[PDB]
């Protein structure tokens, strides 16, 4: 009488690290679905928006440097900005110091600006068309 | 970077950044395509009851296995698979040193052994109490897989008459080891509690606890 | 093989190495 699903939750929780696992115990696939020392914590995500507010859209080196110790991705960084502001070109939000209530406005205006044109993709407008 | 075959006219090195430009609008869409999938929610090839834990076995503890293993599975475990990284690498030592009595009162052991460290896993597991029984060899070119065991098997749990030792690639020039051996265990021990050692997320398999540095 | 975030790694790279030799000149 061994219940190897309750087994392998209830091993998950005491021996796993916390992105393999969910609190709940149970698997974290999204961990999985990206390399080994490449994956993206949520965690990070908010280490990402406070760093917009007190260093700018633009300086990822200076963010890096103070949220991430100098280890995460300046391109990743550049990457992830663009699905908080769902647009494929963030050129014209170099430098602005972006709150993190305004960037979910920004997100939403401009998701909503790229489905009224059908310039919309994958929750991010494409301004950039090739 | 590289250098030399970089480009150093000028009607070069434009062309070069015009098409780079165009690639990376190319892969930004597949990259967010991929994380809006990832993001809401794809899965894992990962089968549900699998338990990964990146560590390296010389820092960690095996006693917090131990004991939350006590604390769920109410037995130590009845089969345990390793493919030591004989010398990224860990020293022959390091691996000898592995407290691997403490881990597995009564069951098997299967240790992948290549033909320089051959006599070497036999003495090395006949140290860790286990009896030197059976080797199971894969056909890729030859890697030899050695069994032993320790205490007592005698319990109904286990399966004398398992499948046929020979094993063969799944794929042609292939360097994973192959998953028809989670299947003799599977017919050794069904549903047994199993530990890998020196996993690999390919090695992930339901039922299976498994270490490694790169899960 | 690469992944999508390593292709955009070594784009990147690529293209601050050619606008520096753009700029070179
Ligand atoms: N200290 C350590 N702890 C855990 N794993 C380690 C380690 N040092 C090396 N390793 C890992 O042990 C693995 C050896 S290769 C294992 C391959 C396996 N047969 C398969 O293909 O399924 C590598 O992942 C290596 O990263």
């Amino acid at each position: 009488p061994l219940d190897f699903t309750q087994y392998a939750k209830n091993m998950r929780k005491d021996l796993s690290n916390q992105d393999i696992c969910l609190e709940d115990g149970a698997l974290n696939h999204s961990y999985f679905l990206t390399k080994k020392g490449q994956y993206w914590t949520p965690l990070n995500q908010k280490a990402l928006q406070r760093g917009i507010e007190l260093f700018g859209v633009g300086n990822w080196k200076e963010i890096n440097y103070d949220e991430f110790s100098g280890k995460a991705n300046i391109v990743e960084l550049e990457l992830r900005t663009c699905m908080i502001l769902g647009i494929n070109d963030i050129t014209e939000y170099y430098g602005k110091k972006i709150s993190e209530e305004e960037q979910e406005e920004i997100k939403k205006s401009n998701i909503a600006k790229g489905k009224k044109e059908n310039k919309l993709k994958d929750n991010i407008y494409q301004k950039l068309q090739q | 970077d590289y250098l030399d075959r970089l480009p150093k006219s000028k009607k070069g090195l434009q062309g070069l950044l015009q098409d780079i430009e165009k690639r990376i609008l190319h892969y930004k869409q597949l990259f967010f395509k991929e994380q809006n999938e990832i993001a809401n929610g794809k899965r894992s090839m990962v089968p549900d009851n699998s338990i990964p834990i990146c560590s390296d076995v010389t820092k960690l503890n095996f006693q917090a296995l131990i004991d939350a293993q006590m604390r769920h599975a109410g037995k130590m475990f009845d089969v345990i698979m390793m493919d030591p990284p004989w010398q990224d690498s860990l020293s022959d030592e390091k691996i000898q040193n592995m407290p691997i009595q403490s881990l597995q009162q009564d069951g098997f052991i299967f240790v992948w052994a290549i033909n320089a460290k051959y006599r070497v896993t036999i003495k090395m597991i006949e140290n860790w109490g286990y009896k030197l029984v059976d080797e199971i060899t894969w056909v890729k070119a030859k890697e030899s897989c050695l069994i032993g065991v320790k205490g007592d098997v005698d319990n109904g749990r286990f399966k004398k008459n398992i499948a046929s030792d020979v094993i063969f690639s799944e794929r042609r020039g292939q360097s994973q080891k192959p998953e028809e051996i989670y299947q003799y265990i599977n017919q050794l021990c069904p549903n047994g509690n199993y530990l890998e050692i020196f996993a690999r997320r390919n090695n992930l398999h339901d039922n299976w606890v498994s270490i490694g540095n790169e899960l | 093989k690469f992944t999508n975030l390593e292709i955009l790694t070594h784009l990147y790279n690529l293209k601050a190495e050619i606008v520096r030799r753009l700029a070179e000149q």
